[PDB]
């Protein structure tokens, strides 16, 4: 009983479709293949199940192309959302004694149509000692650097979601306590300067 | 208290005075599974005794069988005993070499 | 919904301790509980096997002392971490047989520390958006800092107008550390929460940051000058601005 | 034909005395025994594994001795609910049928006081043609535990096949082993004044396939009056095969025993002159 998945990451825009992979090896004649997501609070849920004597899989997004002869169980998920992105994990059971592969992070990106990448300085707290810059409203493609200096502190890009409006975007955080920091050299091991805009 | 033992005694080989030899009791047919069963030399009862395990049919009346080593002898009478629900007395089923 | 509880969802211990988790299914009884085990970014590897009745069924390569389990009754398996020390801090999640496979527990998230005056609960601030912004897109994006915390047990979440919002928020999936070179490092987290520019421009709009902080217990022993670092909520607050 | 038959026997004295025994039978041969007092299944054959690796048949043991505990609950509260008065009697039988010619058919039979009450057909509980009131309101509970019949499913369609095909294979030579008989002839009670018992007795033959007749030349005698075919404790088989006749009239009888045994030389016992 040994489950494999050799994807390690997966990026994917929304709207569009993901094929994850999994490969088993299992002594039994007959058994159930599981398919999980692990939430970011560690929480286990429940995609879907295929049956070894089953016909394929299918519970609305979510399909599997259940290959027999080859042992193979992918999962296809179909007009991906934003919160699709999740480690998901395959698992091979009998009696509820559930065996899981390594695991694969998908990351589902928005679709920028409009972006305006722009470094901004956030307006200081009269409790902290740190400057923040904010990067914002760049494209899903651009990948955002850690710092070099050990007293500057770089988030990765985050993608938030304004419901009421349809408007997705992606943002990065820099803070730092030292003054030779600005937010004009903050991020510049991500962007172009002159393609970027950097208000007065 | 649905169904009454049938009592099958017999031996694995022929009958041979002074020759060591195997006394069989088939009891079968019977149902509840409840049953008290003893091989016997002249009316008391051998403590070497031993059995198949409990089993059924497909009509699913139950069947056991009950074995001992013993060594024929004329003059000698051996029987079985059994006791189950369906049952007035225990009744008892002598061996007969023939 | 879930079935299968587990107790507790987090817990910071000392390093030669034992440490007691429990799983119960609720509504239902059980005769069987399975017990994984998730290092940071693995997978989940199963344990052990609780069963009423018998002793629990180890699997191959786990070590039988370091974990004792108990099959108590037909609702409830616990599992011990006999003597645990940094190495055994990881997730710990049961299972039950049943529905279309097994029904998970929400899983215990276990920190063990050599040291509890290592607990540190984290400061909070927020950090109002830029003018330019608001003028560039008629966005106002506001950051959130919550730092200098261990462990990284932190629930961060924002509050408009005494209400918890979803909609424009983005926090960090996992936490910074402060010094990534030192063993026993301070985290750090960040959250933006983006309205639009006349949302913001209201001075009679409320923002605040709350970072639920999971720490020490009444139960545990504290000898340091500073307050215990028990479980509490850190805020940080603003107002809109015209 | 080798099918593997899984037998129960659950006797509830009371709601607080109960004992559950079972067996298993690949054909003739008992292969599996599981005593009430005991946490694991013995193996009466050195084969009785069949091709079952140490980890799966540990699945199987898990599986049987939670069924155990969880038969025992259910039958205790279904008699409580339903107002079954002890002593109570379920019997089961299931198991499976290996055909290399076309696919493979199971079973699983339910017995309450001897009587048929329900089967499992396909993915679910079926109760039996004329069954109490009572087996229909069982049958509704049954069915809700979709995760209790998909696992008797997994068992009967995929995990039996998988046994029994492992245990012809380890178990070839057993299964393919003959052992001859021994016959003996003895005259029984008379029959009438002056008519006699003729009696053949036929013991130690394995397979249980025989054909045991009293013969005159090559002229079969429909008055042969076979017995059951009954066991002895080494798994051979015994049979008696009588016959009426008249006292002169036995002289020139024959008893005739046909076995795969035998090595084309079927068993003549004259009738002694
Ligand atoms: C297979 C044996 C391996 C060894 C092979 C070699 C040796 C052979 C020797 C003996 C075997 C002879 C027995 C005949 C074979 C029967 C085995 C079938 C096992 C099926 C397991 C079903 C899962 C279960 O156990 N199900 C339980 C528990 O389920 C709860 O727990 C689960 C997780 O553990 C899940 O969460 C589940 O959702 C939850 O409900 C049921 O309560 C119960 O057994 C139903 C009874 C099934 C039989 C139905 C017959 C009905 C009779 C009652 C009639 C009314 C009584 C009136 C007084
Ligand atoms: C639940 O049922 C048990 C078991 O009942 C027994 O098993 C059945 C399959 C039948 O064969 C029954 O006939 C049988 O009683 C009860 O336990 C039994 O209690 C009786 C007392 O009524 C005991 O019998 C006594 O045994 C002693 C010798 O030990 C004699 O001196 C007496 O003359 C008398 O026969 C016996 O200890 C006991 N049997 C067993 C096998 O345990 C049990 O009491 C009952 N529970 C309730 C609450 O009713
Ligand atoms: C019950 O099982 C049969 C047979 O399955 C085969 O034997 C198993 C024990 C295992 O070895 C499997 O790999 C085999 O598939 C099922 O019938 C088969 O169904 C599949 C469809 O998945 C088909 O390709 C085959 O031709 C069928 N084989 C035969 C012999 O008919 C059947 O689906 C199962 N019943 C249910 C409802 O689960
Ligand atoms: C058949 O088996 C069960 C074991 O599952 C016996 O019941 C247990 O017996 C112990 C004795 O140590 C008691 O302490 C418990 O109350 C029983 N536990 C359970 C789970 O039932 C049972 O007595 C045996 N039946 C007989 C009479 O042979």
């Amino acid at each position: 009983q040994k489950v494999t998945q050799a994807q390690s990451s997966v990026s994917m825009p929304v709207r569009k479709a993901v094929t994850l992979n999994c490969l088993y090896e299992t002594s039994w004649w007959s058994y159930y293949i599981f398919w999980y997501k692990q939430l970011p609070s560690k929480e286990m849920i429940f995609l879907i199940r295929q049956g070894s004597d089953e016909q394929n899989a299918k519970s609305g997004r979510y399909s599997v192309n259940f290959k027999k002869a080859a042992k193979s169980v992918a999962l296809t998920i179909s007009a991906l959302q934003l919160e699709d992105s999740a480690k998901y994990f395959c698992a091979l059971g009998v009696t509820g004694k559930l065996t899981f592969g390594q695991g694969t992070i998908l990351t589902v990106h928005p679709n920028i149509q409009n972006p305006d990448p722009a470094v901004y300085q956030l307006r200081d707290s009269k409790s902290s000692d740190k400057s923040v810059c904010l990067f914002t409203d760049f494209d899903s493609q651009t990948n955002v650097s850690q710092s070099k200096d050990s007293d500057v502190y770089i988030t990765d890009k985050c993608v938030l979601d304004m419901r009421s409006m349809d408007f997705k975007s992606n943002s990065a955080v820099a803070w730092s306590n030292k003054s030779d920091f600005a937010c004009a050299n903050a991020f510049n091991n991500s962007i172009i300067p002159e393609d970027t805009f950097f208000p007065s | 208290i649905q169904r009454t033992p049938k009592i099958q005694v017999y031996s694995r080989h022929p009958a041979e005075n002074g020759k060591s030899n195997f006394l069989n009791c088939y009891v079968s047919g019977f149902h509840p599974s409840d049953i008290e069963v003893d091989l016997l030399k002249n009316g008391e009862r051998i403590e070497k005794v031993e059995h198949s395990d409990l089993s059924f049919s497909k009509d699913w009346s139950f069947y056991l069988l009950y074995y001992t080593e013993f060594t024929p002898t004329e003059k000698d009478e051996y029987a079985c005993r059994v006791n189950h629900v369906t049952l007035s007395q225990p009744k008892i089923v002598k061996w007969d070499r023939d | 919904g879930a079935v299968v509880s587990q107790h507790p969802s987090r817990v910071i211990s000392k390093s030669g301790t034992s440490v007691k988790i429990e799983c119960r299914s609720l509504d239902f009884q059980a005769t069987t509980m399975f017990w994984y085990r998730q290092f940071p970014k693995q997978s989940l590897m199963l344990m052990a096997t609780s069963n009423e009745g018998s002793k629990a069924t180890y699997e191959q390569g786990v070590e039988k002392d370091k974990f004792l389990i108990n099959h108590a009754s037909l609702t409830l398996s616990t599992l011990t971490v006999t003597s645990a020390h940094p190495e055994d801090s990881s997730f710990y999640i049961c299972s039950a047989p049943g529905g279309v496979g097994a029904f998970f527990g929400q899983g215990t998230r276990l920190t063990v520390v050599e040291d509890l005056k290592n607990v540190f609960p984290p400061e909070v601030a927020v950090f109002e958006p830029s003018e330019a912004e608001i003028s560039h897109t008629q966005k106002a994006t506001l950051v959130c800092l919550a730092t200098g915390f261990y462990p990284d047990h932190v629930e961060l979440s924002w509050w408009v107008n005494g209400k918890e919002v979803h909609s424009g928020v983005c926090t960090d999936p996992q936490p910074l550390k402060e010094q990534p070179a030192l063993n026993d490092s301070r985290y750090a987290l960040s959250s933006r929460l983006r309205v639009s520019a006349t949302f913001w421009q209201n001075p009679r709009n409320h923002f605040r940051c709350q970072v639920q902080f999971y720490g020490l217990s009444e139960n545990d022993e504290w000898t340091q000058d500073r307050a215990k670092p028990v479980t509490q909520i850190v805020s940080a607050e603003a107002w809109g601005r015209a | 034909l080798f099918p593997l038959r899984c037998l129960q026997i659950s006797s509830f004295a009371n709601s607080s005395w109960t004992r559950t025994d079972g067996l298993a039978w690949l054909g003739e041969l008992q292969t599996h025994s599981w005593s009430n007092d005991s946490d694991t299944v013995r193996s009466l054959k050195p084969w009785s594994q069949g091709t079952f690796s140490d980890q799966q048949w540990e699945t199987l043991q898990h599986i049987f001795r939670v069924y155990r505990s969880s038969f025992t609950r259910d039958v205790k509260e279904f008699a409580k609910m339903l107002r079954l008065s002890y002593p109570l009697e379920l019997q089961v039988s299931a198991g499976c049928e290996v055909h290399p010619g076309n696919a493979s058919n199971n079973f699983f039979h339910v017995a309450f006081q001897g009587k048929d009450i329900l089967s499992f057909q396909g993915t679910s509980w079926e109760p039996t043609q004329e069954a109490p009131l009572w087996v229909n309101l069982a049958i509704q509970v049954l069915n809700q535990d979709k995760w209790t019949r998909e696992t008797v499913q997994w068992l009967l369609n995929g995990t039996c096949p998988q046994f029994v095909s492992g245990l012809l294979e380890s178990g070839k030579s057993e299964l393919k082993k003959q052992v001859k008989p021994k016959a003996w002839l003895s005259r029984g009670p008379s029959p009438g004044p002056g008519r006699l018992l003729l009696v053949c007795h036929v013991s130690g033959f394995y397979p249980k396939p025989v054909w045991v007749k009293w013969m005159r030349g090559e002229q079969e005698q429909q008055g042969t009056q076979p017995g059951d075919i009954l066991p002895n404790a080494d798994e051979t088989w015994y049979l008696r095969a009588t016959l009426d006749v008249v006292a002169g009239e036995a002289a020139g009888l024959s008893c005739r025993v046909k076995h795969s045994s035998l090595e084309g030389q079927d068993i003549v016992l004259y009738w002694p002159r």
